[PDB]
């Protein structure tokens, strides 16, 4: 990780090297601005003392010093600007370069490698790592150098003025620098700590919010809520301990600063009264050294930031440097000229590097001539798609050599070969760009005449003619705006615009109807005479007119020949053909009212922290006055001991007050956040499912709302109260004391108070390193990088690195132009505010010398007004900067309230309704129509009806996506239909009890989902509000034939299973799903794909418990395997939501319809 | 320059309380330590109090402690010493003082005020003329005199011709005996002055409001 | 308590020469900070004491540079040189190092000059005094030197009265002489009983009045 320091600046032109050198010099000069100011001030105090003791010369001398101050002001102005701007510019440019190259390197990558890392994590990683690198490079280095200069100038000034007092302060300086470092780190990392604390809970929250429909089906919302509560208690305890520690450390830092003031002034009075040092000289030395030793503390955030940058840089430069075995762009690739269609495969062995232990392929040998339509038939699992992906050189075979027209692929260019193989994969997805652009994505220079010819070959011009913006329609994300058939037809067109030499279709007519598939195949035979073609499909209507048909078995191509050859061969294909023939209010505190004690105490301490600034002035002023006036030694010694004691006491009570304020308001924030997270989670579990359907509410938005809004409400309330209190104390007292002691000077400084406050705020934002607005805005340009990799379809269809690499660069170009304007504007804003501080220092003290001159007010008074007003304003600024934005937090509280008071349609807690004591078990659907609330225009149902009696094994067979699980969601009270009538034993479900119907029945999900707990508990999951006996646990485990795999495992019924059963296999987690449904003992039982991933000996041992228990309970099984369908009672076939055939299985086998084509598919 | 002017004091009976106030002008009084010093009739000196500038530090020697309070009113630049329980020994002349930067305690002294503490009714003096036998022509001059006797307290004023005659005067210090003071003054004028124009002895005893002008006749 | 003692009390000096006063301080007067804080003061006859030196070496602003001072630890001295008749009075030492503060005993200066006989004059009692029952005869001895002078009263020539009230003025700054008055106080009856009283300054200086009134 921490290697190649000089390499992080590798992407740096000459201009950026210049910018960095000039910026660091401006930094060092800025650093030598505070110390010299303290020297000038220490001499001005000597002048005020002497002249007062006498003073008509006062004014004149002060004129001189005013010039000096103004001088330094201007200097620290220019340096400041040149520093900040220049460093920002350097970082800016480098970041841009890194960004633009990184995405490029990300775009080209072996597909095997792509399999190893997740898409989501990588995408996040790009942006987050680049922002971290920039945070380092930008300003942390310049601020480090400024601090280094401020520290060394401080110590040298302190050693030249007077060396003894600066020795003493060096002695207590380590403790001071360490305090500064700790304090800076805390302020910077306070927001980060919370994200680390909450993670353990956040995981469980994310799991259960992900699998909402499942957990709702199992009634186990309460138990899950319990787990979440436990993780919340842990998070609350961590956050409270961290609050105690942060505040004890800040309290101790303040106590140490005040004790340093007390020590320095005690020793300074011993010196001054001894005659060695003047009072202004003690001030010079002490302040130069104190400020020089605080500067060291600021360096740590900068050094820590640089280490982080180095870390992320290593992992990004690995991906850049990483050279894949197969590159997408090759200049050395040999390109052929007389490209004639010829395919040669010999001894081809290859395995996926994602799972290299399993070998799917054990050698395939093929020779395909030109114009030869070759079809390959075989069950899903032999790897037709594997051969398709092997063709385009998405990988390389581990054994043998493949060749295209004589010479092998291993010495010829990859891009030239990839452009001349038109491939359509299994699933098409329409891009977001306009359809003209999508069809243009084939090749660069295509005119609209070729476009119209290609779309008329694709026969996809009717739905282009019906919809507006016939070449300007922006299709939505992932082809959601249009239908699937139009999608696949335009995908065929998108392939055909390349004018290829070898055409490869992979399941090109999955969801297509009859006539469109027919005209598409006619168009395919229209353009097959000059090219070689390979077609993979499930429908045999487009296969029978091919050249050669072949057959996969265990990855090996077994049967070869024409149609009649495989007819007389009587193989598996002969079996196949024989079988075939908004609103926000101030009610965000009314919820935390119950915690009013913590606030009262917390307000009190609050005032005291604000009040400390005036006290420290009144003593500071007075302490300097002990050497202005003309008293004897003993009076000076006694009054100086008294005020030094007051410095110590102010420190001790500052410690106590900061600790108590922090601890109280922090426990208020913690308790508010706990209660909000718990209540919001509870109301989310109670919420309906359709609410989770809405696209505005998504699986992630809910997790993000939980972890941000619940956390920001505490800011919105507590921080607001504590900030207004601290500030009103600290500024009201200051302006009143200053109004009393001298009003002429107080008006002059009140005229400037705004700018000083704004300058404190700006410096606080610099230290806090608040995230850069520009990238936050630029987020709009990231969706390109997200989509262009997420799809991974046209990217495979065409290398597309140029088109999408350039669209990304182009979208990036706009925020870059704004980033430099931002760097200049912010440099100027920083420089002006600091220079204003120095000029204020000059103008206040000059006017004060004119006042002292005309005996209008003393010197103690001008000093007290200066401190209590000017630095009171600066403290107002800093504390108002720490406060979180009130508008963000107020809107957020309104959002949380919207969720909390949200009313669910289907109540889950109420018991009202129809509660009969008995039932029979008959279900009757009549004219039921259902439309999805997210898809109001697309009707999936058109008035179904069904009659189910006791113990009637009702099979539901149909296409993938014809309303198979819809009848389940209509039974389980997920979606109530708009029309139709459902009678449950002559009892309408809409009038019954809601939890009784969810209590009675029990189902197995379409995909098995497992909570993060032990398998014995996980398999048991399914029954609640009941004492769960372990004899029923082991009985269910024997009945589902999972008892073996449980008794085999160590800690057999305590074995911790991860998220969604990712540790154990799919057949086992499907079997334990069966054992989960089994403990319910339902009188109505539903099965949805009971044998999706299961062995043939395990299907029988699953079905034997079913057949023995199918008596007494109504059973409804929905699957694609015909094994459970042959033995069913009545069978219902669907077609676009319409019941086509119903009755017994022998009646459907007599009258040959579509169920005859369904049943007879692979039998014989 | 610095003008310090004391006022108060006079005659008081033991156990008594007095208030001496010294008006100070010219030197931004609110920024200077101020001390009070005393001098007894034995001609010795002592220290009696100090007070810091506009502040609360007060110091005292053991004797005066608990009986003497010192304060300053900056609104008008005043310094007040308030005495109580006056023992018979604090008869004295009290001078204000100022504090010099560079640490030199008593820099500018105001004019002394006289405080007399003794159980004795104010006795008015008897003023007697003093002249030679029928104006004796002595050399080339004439020495006249004036005798004030039986006077108490000590503060008494004597001038010749309202202050006209000052060149040849000899005012002798008062001698105390039997709780009564005696003082005398001489004046030497040419023979062509006194018998021609009469010389008058002006005597003022403030404590008894006594004021008498005794002409010197032959 | 610190006690300050000035060795020379009566330091008579010739006009034009150098005179030195020495003040010895117990306990080695030294403040904590390190400054001796020993100051001298001058008081002229009939005026308020004024500052001469605010420190052993430092001289107050306005003092002729002939007044010098030197001091080590527990001993200090003041060297006046070129004595001038305006430098006639009393010299005090003040120390502020210790928590009480104490002036030393005064030392008196004297401008040495030549001898001078007093201008004696005698005065009979006034008529007003004789009316009230008293008779005070006053004798003036003006402008003499040195101060050591006797005066004898002689009633009826032979008698030597001794109930007299003497009084001396301090050395005058102009001519450096002394003056004294002798007031013989007797009753009116004891006075009416004699008519021969004189005033002798001590080859004495005699002065007498022939009768009580003339
Ligand atoms: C003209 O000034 C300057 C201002 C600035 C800079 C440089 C300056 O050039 C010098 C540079 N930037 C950062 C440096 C900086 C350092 C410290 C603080 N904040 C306190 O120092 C303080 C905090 C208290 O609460 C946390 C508190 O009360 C508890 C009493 C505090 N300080 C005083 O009252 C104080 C100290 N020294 C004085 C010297 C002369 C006259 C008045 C003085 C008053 C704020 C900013 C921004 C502003
Ligand atoms: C959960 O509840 C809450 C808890 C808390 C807050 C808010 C809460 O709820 C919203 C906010 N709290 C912030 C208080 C704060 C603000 C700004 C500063 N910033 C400097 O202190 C400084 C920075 C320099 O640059 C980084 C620098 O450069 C040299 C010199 C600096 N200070 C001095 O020089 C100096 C000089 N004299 C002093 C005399 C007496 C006492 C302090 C003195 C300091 C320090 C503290 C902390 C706790
Ligand atoms: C930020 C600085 C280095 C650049 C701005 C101009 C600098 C060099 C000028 C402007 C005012 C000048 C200072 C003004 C007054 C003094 C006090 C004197 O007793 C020492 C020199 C010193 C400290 C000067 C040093 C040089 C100085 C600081
Ligand atoms: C990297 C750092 C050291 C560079 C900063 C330059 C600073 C430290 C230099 C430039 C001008 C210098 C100052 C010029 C004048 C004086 C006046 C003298 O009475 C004390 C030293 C002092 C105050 C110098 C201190 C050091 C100084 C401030
Ligand atoms: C581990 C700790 C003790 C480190 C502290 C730094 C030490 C080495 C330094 C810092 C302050 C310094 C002291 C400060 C002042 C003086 C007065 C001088 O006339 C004698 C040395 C002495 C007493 C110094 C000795 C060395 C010293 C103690
Ligand atoms: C590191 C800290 C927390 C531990 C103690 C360090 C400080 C407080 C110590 C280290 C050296 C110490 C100093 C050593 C010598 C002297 C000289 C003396 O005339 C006054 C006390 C003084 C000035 C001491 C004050 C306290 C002191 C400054
Ligand atoms: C650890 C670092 C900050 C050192 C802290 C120790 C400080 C607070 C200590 C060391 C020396 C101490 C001083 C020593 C003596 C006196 C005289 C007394 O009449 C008042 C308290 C006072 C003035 C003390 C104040 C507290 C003090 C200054
Ligand atoms: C009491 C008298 C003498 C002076 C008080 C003037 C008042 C009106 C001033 C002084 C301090 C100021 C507050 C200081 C800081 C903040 C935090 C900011 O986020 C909202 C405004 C607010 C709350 C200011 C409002 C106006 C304010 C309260
Ligand atoms: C912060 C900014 C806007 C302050 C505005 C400056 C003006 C309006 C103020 C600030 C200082 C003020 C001056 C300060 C003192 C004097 C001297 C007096 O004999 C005449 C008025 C005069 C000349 C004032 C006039 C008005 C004045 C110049
Ligand atoms: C910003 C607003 C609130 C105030 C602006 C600051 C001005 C108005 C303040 C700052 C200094 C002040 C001046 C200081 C002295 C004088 C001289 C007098 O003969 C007229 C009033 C006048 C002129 C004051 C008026 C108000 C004043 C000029
Ligand atoms: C009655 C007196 C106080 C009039 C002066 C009003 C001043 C002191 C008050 C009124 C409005 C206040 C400002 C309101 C807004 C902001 C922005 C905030 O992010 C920093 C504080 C800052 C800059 C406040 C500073 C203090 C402020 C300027
Ligand atoms: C706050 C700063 C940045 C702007 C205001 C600067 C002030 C300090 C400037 C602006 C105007 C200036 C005043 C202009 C006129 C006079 C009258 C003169 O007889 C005394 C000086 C005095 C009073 C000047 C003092 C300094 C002054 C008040
Ligand atoms: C704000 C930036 C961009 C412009 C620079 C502001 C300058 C010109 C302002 C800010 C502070 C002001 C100074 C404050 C005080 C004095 C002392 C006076 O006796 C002469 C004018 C002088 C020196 C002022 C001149 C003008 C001044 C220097």
């Amino acid at each position: 990780p921490t290697v190649s320091v000089f390499s992080m600046f590798r992407y740096s032109n000459w201009l950026d090297k210049l910018y960095m050198v000039v910026g660091t010099l401006a930094a060092i000069i800025h650093g030598a601005g505070l110390p010299l100011m303290m020297l000038v001030f220490g001499e001005m105090t000597d002048i005020f003392a002497n002249a007062g003791n006498l003073f008509m010369n006062l004014e004149e001398d002060m004129t001189r010093y005013a010039y000096y101050y103004s001088g330094i002001g201007a200097g620290v102005l220019v340096a400041a600007y040149i520093q900040v701007s220049f460093w920002c510019l350097a970082a800016g440019r480098q970041i841009h370069k890194i960004r633009k190259q990184f995405f490029h390197a990300i775009m080209r990558q072996e597909i095997g490698w792509f399999d190893v890392h997740d898409v989501g994590e990588l995408n996040t990683r790009l942006t987050d790592d680049v922002s971290k690198i920039n945070e380092g490079i930008g300003d942390k280095i310049g601020m480090f150098f400024q601090s280094m200069a401020t520290f060394f100038t401080g110590f040298i000034v302190g050693f030249t003025r007077g060396w003894k007092l600066t020795l003493v302060i060096l002695a207590i300086s380590p403790v001071l620098g360490l305090s500064a470092a700790v304090w800076a780190k805390i302020l910077s990392s306070f927001t980060d700590k919370e994200l680390l604390a909450y993670a353990k809970a956040g995981a469980v929250a994310e799991e259960v919010l992900a699998a909402i429909r499942t957990v709702i089906a199992f009634g186990g919302q309460k138990k899950e809520l319990e787990r979440y509560n436990k993780n919340l208690e842990e998070a609350k305890r961590i956050g409270i301990k961290k609050a105690i520690t942060a505040n004890i450390s800040i309290g101790a830092a303040f106590l140490l600063i005040y004790a340093s003031y007390a020590l320095a002034f005690w020793y300074g009075t011993t010196l001054v009264l001894s005659g060695e040092y003047s009072i202004g000289q003690v001030l010079t030395v002490f302040f130069s050294v104190l400020i020089g030793a605080f500067s060291v503390g600021q360096a740590s955030p900068s050094i820590e930031a640089f280490a982080n940058a180095r870390g992320a840089a290593y992992e990004i430069f690995k991906i850049i440097d990483n050279k894949p075995s197969i590159d997408s762009y090759s200049k050395s690739g040999h390109k052929p000229d007389n490209i004639k269609g010829n395919l040669e495969f010999r001894n081809v062995h290859f395995s996926y590097p994602s799972r290299k232990e399993v070998k799917i392929l054990k050698g395939l040998n093929l020779k395909v001539q030109s114009g030869q339509t070759v079809a390959l038939v075989g069950n899903s699992g032999c790897g037709k798609s594997t051969t398709v992906q092997l063709m385009q050189r998405l990988y390389d075979p581990t054994e043998g050599m493949v060749s295209v027209d004589g010479q092998d692929i291993r010495t010829i260019n990859v891009r030239f070969l990839r452009e001349i193989i038109g491939v359509v994969s299994q699933e098409p997805v329409l891009f977001a760009t306009t359809i003209a652009e999508n069809i243009r994505y084939g090749r660069e220079n295509v005119t609209m005449d070729e476009i119209e010819k290609a779309v008329k070959e694709a026969n996809a011009y009717d739905f282009i003619m019906k919809l507006p913006h016939k070449f300007d329609t922006l299709v939505g994300e992932r082809g959601a705006q249009l239908s699937g058939g139009q999608k696949q037809r335009i995908a065929i067109a998108r392939a055909l615009v390349r004018n290829p030499k070898i055409l490869l279709l992979d399941e090109a007519t999955s969801a297509l109807d009859t006539e469109s598939e027919a005209v598409v195949q006619v168009a395919l035979d229209k353009a097959r005479k000059g090219r070689t073609t390979i077609v993979i499909a499930h429908r045999l209507s487009t296969v029978r007119n091919a050249d050669v048909i072949a057959g996969f078995d265990d990855g090996v191509i077994v049967e070869k020949g024409n149609h009649d050859e495989l007819m007389k061969e009587k193989g598996i294909y002969f079996k196949l053909v024989t079988m075939q023939t908004p609103v926000s209010f101030w009610r965000i505190m009314k919820l935390n009212l119950t915690e009013w004690p913590y606030f009262v105490v917390g307000v009190f301490c609050a005032i005291i922290n604000g009040g400390l600034q005036p006290a420290f002035a009144i003593i500071f002023s007075k302490i300097i006055g002990v050497f202005t006036r003309i008293d004897d030694p003993e009076t000076k010694r006694q009054n100086s001991n008294l005020f030094s004691l007051l410095f110590l006491a102010l420190g001790i009570i500052s410690f106590i007050t900061f600790f108590l304020q922090g601890f109280t308001f922090g426990k208020a924030g913690e308790i508010l956040t706990k209660r909000l997270r718990y209540m919001v989670f509870r109301s989310m579990l109670r919420q309906d499912v359709s609410w989770f359907d809405d696209p505005k509410n998504t699986t992630g938005a809910l997790t993000t709302r939980l972890a941000n809004d619940a956390a920001q409400v505490k800011g919105a309330i507590g921080s607001r109260l504590a900030v207004i209190t601290q500030n009103i104390a600290n500024l009201g007292t200051g302006i009143i004391i200053s109004f009393i002691y001298g009003w002429q000077l107080t008006l002059l400084l009140l005229a400037i108070v705004p700018i000083i406050a704004i300058a404190g705020v700006v410096e606080m934002k610099m230290l806090s390193g608040q995230a850069l607005k520009d990238k936050k805005e630029l987020e709009g340009a990231g969706k390109i990088a997200t989509e262009a990799i997420e799809n991974f379809r046209t990217v495979v269809s065409l290398t597309q690195e140029q088109k999408f690499e350039h669209m990304y660069a182009q979208s990036l170009q706009v925020p870059y132009r704004n980033s430099l304007r931002k760097a200049h504007i912010f440099g100027i804003t920083f420089s002006f505010t600091q220079a204003m501080m120095y000029f204020s220092y000059a103008g206040c003290f000059r006017f004060g010398a004119y006042l002292v001159a005309h005996k209008l007010m003393s010197f103690e008074d001008v000093l007290l007004v200066f401190s209590a007003v000017v630095f009171g304003a600066m403290a107002v600024g800093q504390v108002s900067s720490f406060a979180p934005d009130y508008a963000k937090a107020k809107i957020s509280a309104a959002h949380i309230i919207m969720i909390i008071e949200k009313t669910p349609l289907i109540d889950s807690y109420s018991t009202e309704g129809l509660m009969p004591n008995t039932l029979e078990g008959n279900v009757t659907f009549g004219e039921v129509v259902f439309n999805y609330p997210t898809r109001p225009d697309i009707p999936v149902l058109q008035g179904l009806s069904l009659e189910v009696k006791k113990g009637q094994t009702l099979a539901l067979v149909g296409s993938s996506g014809c309303g198979k699980s819809t009848v389940v969601q209509l039974l389980e009270r997920f979606y109530d239909p708009l029309a139709g009538k459902v009678l449950l034993d002559g009892k309408e479900i809409k009038r019954l009890n809601v939890q009784w119907l969810r209590a009675h029945l029990g189902i197995v999900s379409q995909e098995p989902i497992l909570f993060d707990c032990s398998i014995a508990e996980n398999i048991a999951y399914g029954d609640n509000s009941r004492v769960v006996s372990q004899e029923e646990i082991v009985r269910a485990a024997k009945e589902a034939n999972i008892h073996a795999f449980i008794e085999s495992l160590p800690n057999k019924y305590s074995t911790k299973v991860g998220d969604k059963g990712t540790q154990l296999s799919g057949g086992q987690k499907q079997r334990i799903a069966i054992a989960r449904a089994l403990v319910r003992q339902p009188h109505i039982l539903l099965l949805d794909e009971a044998t999706s991933a299961l062995d043939t000996e395990s299907e029988k041992v699953v079905q034997e418990a079913l057949d023995k228990a199918r008596e007494g309970r109504t059973c409804i099984v929905i699957a694609h395997r015909l094994s459970t369908i042959q033995n069913a009672d009545l069978i219902v076939v669907f077609q676009n939501g319409r019941v086509k055939e119903h009755g017994t299985h022998q009646q459907l086998l007599a009258q040959k319809g579509i169920y005859f084509s369904m049943v007879s598919v692979q039998a014989g | 320059e610095v003008i310090l002017v004391e006022s108060g004091g006079g005659l008081v009976k033991p156990g008594g309380s007095l208030k001496l106030s010294c008006a100070a002008s010219g030197f931004t009084f609110s920024s200077y330590t101020m001390s009070w010093v005393r001098q007894t009739p034995e001609k010795r000196l002592e220290w009696v109090a100090t007070i810091s500038s506009g502040g609360g530090n007060t110091y005292y020697p053991d004797s005066v402690k608990g009986r003497f309070t010192i304060s300053r009113d900056n609104a008008k630049n005043n310094l007040y010493l308030q005495m109580s329980s006056l023992r018979s020994e604090d008869t004295a002349l009290y001078y204000c003082a100022r504090y010099y930067r560079y640490e030199a305690w008593f820099a500018s002294w105001g004019q002394g005020t006289l405080v007399t503490v003794s159980a004795a009714k104010t006795t008015a003096p008897s003023v007697y003329p003093l002249a030679p036998v029928c104006g004796d022509t002595t050399g080339s001059s004439v020495t006249l005199g004036c005798l004030v006797k039986g006077y108490f307290p000590e503060p008494v004023t004597l001038t010749w011709n309202s202050g006209s005659l000052s060149s040849g005067v000899h005012t002798f210090p008062a001698v105390l005996q039997s709780d009564l003071y005696t003082l005398s003054s001489s004046v030497t004028v040419t023979s062509s002055t006194w018998p021609s124009q009469s010389i008058t002895c002006n005597v003022a005893h403030p404590a008894s409001s006594t004021k008498v002008d005794k002409k010197i006749e032959p | 308590d610190v006690l300050m003692t000035q060795t020379p009390v009566s330091l008579s000096v010739s006009l034009g020469d150098q005179a030195s006063i020495s003040c010895r301080s117990s306990q080695s007067i030294v403040h904590s900070t390190g400054n001796t804080y020993l100051e001298w003061y001058l008081q002229k006859p009939g005026q308020s004491p004024k500052l001469l030196i605010y420190k052993i070496s430092n001289r107050f602003s306005g003092v002729p540079d002939r007044f010098s001072g030197s001091g080590s630890g527990t001993d200090f001295t003041l060297k006046i040189s070129r004595v001038e008749a305006e430098d006639l009075g009393v010299y005090y030492c003040f120390q502020a190092s210790h928590a009480p503060r104490t002036f030393g005993g005064g030392t008196k200066l004297e401008i040495k000059r030549a001898d001078a006989a007093p201008t004696v004059s005698i005065f009979p009692p006034s008529s007003e005094q004789l009316t009230s029952g008293g008779a005070s005869v006053v004798c003036f001895l003006n402008n003499f030197y040195p101060k050591d002078i006797n005066v004898k009263w002689k009633i009826d020539g032979s008698e030597r009265q001794n109930g007299v009230l003497n009084s001396w003025t301090d050395q005058d700054s102009k001519d450096s002489t002394y003056s004294m008055s002798s007031t013989l106080t007797l009753t009116k009856d004891e006075y009416e009983r004699h008519n021969s009283y004189t005033c002798e300054a001590t080859s004495p200086i005699v002065k007498s009045f022939n009768r009580n009134e003339c």
